[PDB]
């Protein structure tokens, strides 16, 4: 079961149970890949646009750019005006809501001023001054319709839309999240049965996420000083953990992955290209998925879990130089990282620890200092020299 | 006056070139002080039970009106101009071999890192063989090496008015300002600043490292480190300081001179039980070459039923321990 | 114990004026607020008599009580206005309508009635509907200053205001003048009333007895922990704990079929009896796997960590069950006990158990330093009911 | 050479392979020389500001000013007026986009409105407010084109363009780089095999890094506390160590650099200056070459290998007296901020421990303290006793 | 004379070397003075602002008030706008350029729009809104002139311009410095062999340093500690240690410096005060030389050689009452400072450790505390107990 057909499966059935989800592991294990597979599946969209939309959380997201927050808004050079613009979270959120609103045939649902409100929401540029208000005079009747129709019709929203929100814990998100903290939950949503319509700070305004709305996010579990200790903030989404797969390195599985997007004969040199790489391998077809998950065992030993190897590091490799430059480049300048100036745990996971000379990554400097410390020097090895140090992690 | 005993070694007031009583009362307020953290300190079958035993003058030592005997408890110990350290005895020699081993048994056994080139670098340096100034320079060695290897600085989120653009534009703070209001920014800074928590309890523990300590090997240590917290805030060393650490990719470089902080600084002086810490020795020795503490697994050296030799004194101990590994496995 | 926690919000807001509903996240605290406040005031939909907000820490004084607000209408220059928060415009909005049913002579209730539309207009006001609403603002407490106090003590409709996640903003920055004023003595019409001016308007303000304030608060995150001992006398603090006893068979029925169809309730009834069969035929076996993981927590941590027993309260299956475990509760603990892992064992019951029908199988490679680590085990079927059978024996 | 094609080869590679890399190593290595000249050989023009940029990152930029933000204008109609304006990278990735969609020959891409969006991407003026909402309305048009452009034309954008950030480290990276850790990703680029395109916060327009652009970081290594530990920040860049080379300072590798520049007869000026400084030390043409390498296994010892001495602090040396300054005023007080009030590991890397008088760099002195210490005092040698005292270390 | 032109010389041979230099050493040792005396010296100009400026780091000091930032500037009409103002070194080092491009004899400057840009460089009033557009304008220009000006006339630009930098340690250099770790070092100037030419963040604009243009940093190195400065930044500076000189303190050594700016009436009656002075320290006229030795020898024993005494607090002292006021308010409050309040150690720097309730600097109080405390108190010593105790330090 594999990430198009299984993992596809884990992010649909608990975005249905939940509303919103966060993908964490490591750096490189596929969460923004199965994100973005997910939600362009699901919407029959490669770009973002109406019915989903990708963001960043950085440390520069706050309110104001996501729920709402005081902008200028200039008509003409002369004439500015000082508004309160919504963010990218709520021009979603009541665009899942007026488009949830279009299908529902209930008789107190205006279509044409929900149609009027969808155009309003989905213009390209910045709304005229004429129709700014216009578009606050279809919102405040937008909550005043929301709010007076029945539960029975507000929880079936058929269009379903999606925000991923990639590099999730890498934004202040109880900041960034003002109000979604209550109104993010499944039941807290409109037609939820604990459905709630909060008022909003800057506007005024009352706000609900619509059921129809889901939230992907993803976040490397690596950084830890950006991890997501709200714990009551953990409760809104289900946490869907995306390990390393070194599974993916073997040949037939290498082949496969990238088989699926390339040319007609394009595809036939991959195959070959993957054949001489095995081949000076020594024939092992799990090389490089033994590589991985025999280093991401021993990075979970000494440094942590969540500090494994993603296999897309080695998953463009096809020859023996495109795995010495991931090694030497990527791989070990990242291991170095890991366990900087502690040589006998970098040495350790690639198993060379007594191993001081010959064919190692590390070669021990021979001169010692005045009260007998002991360096280490980073040897470039090449050829069969570096398959035969990298075959060692192996054995 | 500065005293090196043993565990159960008596000398006697007369012995040591000192005061008659300022000897006496100065560790009679530590074994007191010893007793009032005496839950705290952990025991393996020690057989203390000291609710009210430690109270009659028998916490770490045995305060007599004669002589000072000394018990399991080992460690250092300074109080009011009076130092004092415990030693196991099975080190004891028939000078500073003996301290040495003694800090890389809770080194290889308490889980410390306690580098042996460090400790390398004192054999020699012609000082006198001292517990807490040994720890003192542990962690200032290892303090001060981070400091110029990186200074830390942390990055906090400030919103300042400034009077020129930083960071980000507080827009709706910003934009709601009166017009006589519009000499400032008001933006959000994400800026390095060094006056961080973690540097707070650096600076505090080197200001009171320099108030005890006697050598002049960890003086100018010390003294450079002084220099280095210059601008930090002055705090005083609350245990609620020291948990609000947390280590992550950013300060856990810095995690070696908190460990050494965290054991000096919290009358003090770190003491545990030599029952216990043979308890934490054997259990990391008996997993990688694959318990009473009395005379009679048991201790051996030269001084001193699986017996364990030490070469520690000064990794080839554990490989005479086959011949007794042949029978047990 | 619905009626009861209902009747202790109930007189604990009727002591106090205002109270915090503290506990684990999950337990209930935002829904026995909303849950209250549907009934009391009898409005599904806030906004009339109860208003709805959740703080932040981008919430302040400015959007709470009042603030300087740029207001350039459509041609005219920018006026700079005082915008009203949403306190104001609720304890306002309590205030007028409470001396709208009242019968003092005094009152002029066609100037009370024009303010009470101007506090319940869902449009901006008008710059001449703007110095229209200061007016009665000034009218009103000169007439609130010239009433009797036992007129005041006893205004007709209650109002309420819900601060959802009210830890989460700068309380006493966002509560200016409402350290002093919220205090039910000092609330208007009390015996020792306090009426203090504002000061970006100069205007004075007053908390009326009307209003009741409602806090729902998480005590697992301690950087937000609500530690003014001065704001805590303004409130009671209830806890709302984690109940486990809601997760037993016939608690977990009677909680969702309220809101369910008649005909539907035997597509839940025919889903919980072949759950509960599937745990080994015991009624208890959530109820008991909740109390014994949260027992483990408040040892090996505190007790505000607890698991909400909201994780498991829609769980149907044994698949759902599953999901909850595996997505929800194992990723909560793993953060918890970050590589702790003998706590995180213990916590489930395996301290021992390495290997086998484990959540967590033993990595058979040590470390240099003698360095373990565990492998997160996903367990499926009865292996992984059994493995729960363990933290519940 | 390993230089003279190698160390080029390596950069062109992995840039490549990863789309951007970062070079890391001690001071004076040659991080910026040869991010430097590989920009300039690949894009054919010596300075900045068309078809590449030169940065430096420090502890003030921010989001703002590297991607957009909003940032406060002044006309002569309006005082203040507040605009998201796009920072560097936004404006550089615009126009490697811009530049790629002059020479695709799709018919969908107007080419007037992409040649007019140019202009006003390559203005050195600051944007009218008249040109700035046509410069809103024309990359509103672009996002929507690039969109609907098949991801076959758009991975083939023809002239490269080069970012290069000296001192990355110096800023906060992953704050910079906002929305930048999800798209600088090689395939997530445009025209990759999962081609994201994010919202950005202020400007509310969509965005996404072309293949046309390239980064190049040149960080530094010596600093631990700006030290790049963001493991998943790591995974998007190829990390290229450039280590202190010694063998640049052999007497016949110190001409064949120097004289690349020299035209005719400085040459031959720099040829017996060359021969008069190694006949003076000793006729040993791997002189400098040996004091560098002792020295900087003797610093990998005691302090970390990020703190070696780069090549480029004796690479400018012609005459002992260069050596001397170079010595007595960069080299030596650099080593006493590495072993600062550390006398006997300053004394184990000049080889001279033990020798506390004569013609030694550090003197002691008489005087010993109350608690025994003891200090040394610099002595500044000259002449054959400065070349004896270096001959030391070497040997 | 001889002795201040060496230090002359090595100021002139390494800021031809390096481009920038940082004299450091303990306070009161000269390096403000010599730093100043320099530039007046080659620069022709005794105030700061047309060839040389000067400014002071301090902690607030910042990267906007240095290089550039966004500063609220009023109009003529006192209107409040917010403008890119350029910082000190912007300032200056635009000065160097346009300058230097005023005697380039080329057929491809406009030497009327450099010389308005001088103009507008040398203006010391804040620019009108009419002229800071000028201004942005003529900047436009000189880098769209620099970028196509080859190297063999843009490294003779020849009116040197200086930039001391007095407490430079005081300053976060590296913040401060934000394109100047790239810009500074001297192949990444303008004509360099390696010129860079920087894009700044705030303004937009290309930046780089011209050659022409030297920085002098002074570095107290008792009030920031040396081991805390960037290695990488430590690169692009040569490094004078500027000591203490105890050899001016002798009795026709400071005859020798009094005397080159008083009249000649005035030079004798200060010589009859000095031979006063002299004769009641025991006719020794190398009293101060040795006293300040002494102390210095033992500061460097139990401190650093960066917490010696300068002897520019001695240089104005011609009576014993001078000397009072210099030991009680310049020496002891600083070895006091120095030594965190150990009264043991400063007592054996003051050669009085074993001797304490007598004729002593620091008396120790007759009362000890409950723990054991022993306090020292300062003892103002007058007359002949002042002199005895400065003997006993000698002796
Ligand atoms: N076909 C296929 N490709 C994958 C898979 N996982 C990762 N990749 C490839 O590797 C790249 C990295 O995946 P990505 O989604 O960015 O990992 P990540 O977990 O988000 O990495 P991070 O540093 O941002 S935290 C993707 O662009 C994708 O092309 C996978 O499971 N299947
Ligand atoms: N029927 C019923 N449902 C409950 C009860 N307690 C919680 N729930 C359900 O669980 C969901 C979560 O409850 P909630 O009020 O949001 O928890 P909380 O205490 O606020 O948790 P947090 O916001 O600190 S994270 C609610 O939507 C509600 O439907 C209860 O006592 N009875
Ligand atoms: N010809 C040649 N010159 C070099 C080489 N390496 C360094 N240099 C010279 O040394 C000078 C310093 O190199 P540079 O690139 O600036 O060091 P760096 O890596 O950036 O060091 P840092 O302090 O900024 S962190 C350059 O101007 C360059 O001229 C090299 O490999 N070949
Ligand atoms: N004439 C002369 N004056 C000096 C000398 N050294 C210091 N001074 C004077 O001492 C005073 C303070 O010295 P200063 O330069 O500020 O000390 P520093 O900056 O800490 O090194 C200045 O006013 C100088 O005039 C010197 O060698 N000659
Ligand atoms: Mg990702
Ligand atoms: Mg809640
Ligand atoms: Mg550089
Ligand atoms: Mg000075």
């Amino acid at each position: 079961g594999h990430n198009i057909k299984e993992d596809y499966f884990r992010v649909d059935m608990l975005l249905n149970k939940k509303g919103q989800v966060i993908l964490y592991g490591p750096p490189g294990t596929g969460k923004t890949w199965i994100a973005r597979k997910y939600v362009v599946e699901e919407t029959n969209e490669k770009t973002p646009g109406n019915k989903w939309e990708f963001i960043t959380f950085h440390q520069s997201y706050s309110y104001e750019e996501f729920i709402e927050g005081f902008r200028p808004r200039t008509d003409n050079e002369e004439k500015i005006r000082y508004v309160v613009e919504d963010g990218i979270f709520k021009k979603i959120a009541l665009r899942a809501l007026v488009k949830g609103l279009f299908e529902l045939e209930d008789a107190t649902i205006g279509k044409d001023k929900i149609h009027r409100l969808y155009i309003l929401l989905t213009k390209k540029e910045p709304l005229s001054p004429t129709e700014y208000e216009e578009y606050l005079r279809l919102k405040r009747y937008l909550w005043e319709l929301v709010g007076g129709l029945p539960k029975d019709k507000l929880k079936n929203l058929t269009p379903k839309f999606y925000l991923i929100i990639d590099e999730i814990n890498r934004g202040n998100i109880s900041k960034i999240f003002g109000e979604l903290i209550t109104l993010l939950e499944k039941d807290k949503r409109l037609g939820g049965e604990n459905q709630l319509i909060v008022r909003l700070p800057y506007s005024g305004e009352p706000f609900a996420v619509p059921p129809n709305l889901y939230i992907i996010g993803t976040m490397n579990t690596a950084d830890r000083s950006i991890a997501l200790l709200d714990v009551a903030l953990r409760r809104r989404f289900a946490f869907i953990e995306v390990e390393p797969r070194p599974e993916f390195l073997e040949k037939e599985n290498l082949k496969k992955i990238r088989e699926k997007k390339l040319k007609t004969e394009d595809r036939k040199r991959l195959n070959e290209k993957l054949n001489e790489l095995f081949s000076k391998l020594g024939n092992d077809n799990y090389f490089l998925k033994t590589l991985l998950e025999k280093i991401n065992v021993r990075i979970t030993v000494v440094k942590d879990r969540d500090h494994r190897i993603g296999h897309s590091y080695f998953l463009n490799v096809e020859t023996v130089e495109d795995l010495h430059h991931v090694w030497y480049y990527e791989v070990l300048p990242l291991l170095m990282e890991y366990f900087y100036n502690d040589w006998e745990t970098i040495k350790w996971v690639l198993n060379e620890k007594g191993k001081e000379h010959g064919n190692v990554f590390f070669e021990k400097l021979r001169l010692t200092g005045p009260n007998g410390e002991e360096a280490y020097q980073l040897k470039v090895l090449e050829g069969d020299a570096f398959i035969g140090a990298l075959k060692r992690i192996i054995s | 006056t500065t005293i090196t005993l043993y565990e159960h070694d008596e000398k006697r007031y007369r012995d040591i070139a000192g005061d008659k009583k300022a000897i006496q009362d100065a560790l009679i307020k530590l074994n007191k002080q010893f007793k009032k953290d005496f839950k705290k300190l952990d025991r393996s079958e020690d057989n203390s039970d000291t609710e009210d035993t430690i109270d009659e003058s028998k916490g770490v030592v045995e305060v007599y009106a004669n002589k000072i005997k000394a018990r399991h408890y080992v460690g250092f110990a300074a109080v009011d101009n009076v130092f004092l350290q415990i030693l196991p005895k099975v080190f004891k020699p028939k000078t500073w071999e003996p301290i040495l081993a003694f800090i890389r048994m809770l080194d290889m056994a308490y889980g410390l890192k306690i580098k042996d080139h460090d400790l390398a670098y004192l054999q020699g340096r012609n000082l006198r063989p001292n517990l807490y100034e040994v720890f003192i320079y542990l962690f200032a060695k290892s303090l001060w090496s981070e400091v110029q290897r990186g200074y830390h600085r942390e990055y906090v989120e400030v919103h300042r008015e400034e009077k020129f653009l930083r960071g980000k534009l507080l827009m709706s703070r910003q934009i709601r300002k009166l017009p006589h209001q519009l000499n400032t920014f008001s933006v959000e800074v994400h800026e390095l600043i060094e006056d961080n928590l973690l540097n707070r309890i650096f600076y505090a523990s080197v200001r009171e490292a320099l108030r005890r300590t006697t050598w002049g090997l960890n003086r100018k240590l010390l003294g450079e480190l002084m220099l280095a917290f210059d601008g930090i805030t002055p705090i005083h060393l609350r245990t609620e300081h020291f948990e609000r650490v947390h280590f992550t990719r950013l300060n856990e470089r810095f995690r070696r001179p908190f460990e050494l902080a965290k054991l000096l600084f919290m009358v003090s002086g770190f003491f545990v039980d030599m029952n216990k810490l043979f308890e934490r020795f054997i259990e990391r020795v008996l997993v990688r070459n694959l318990a009473k503490y009395r005379e009679l697994p048991s201790s051996s050296t030269y001084n001193q039923a699986y017996n364990m030799d030490y070469v520690k004194t000064g990794f080839k101990a554990d490989k005479n321990f086959r011949r007794s590994l042949n029978n047990i496995i």
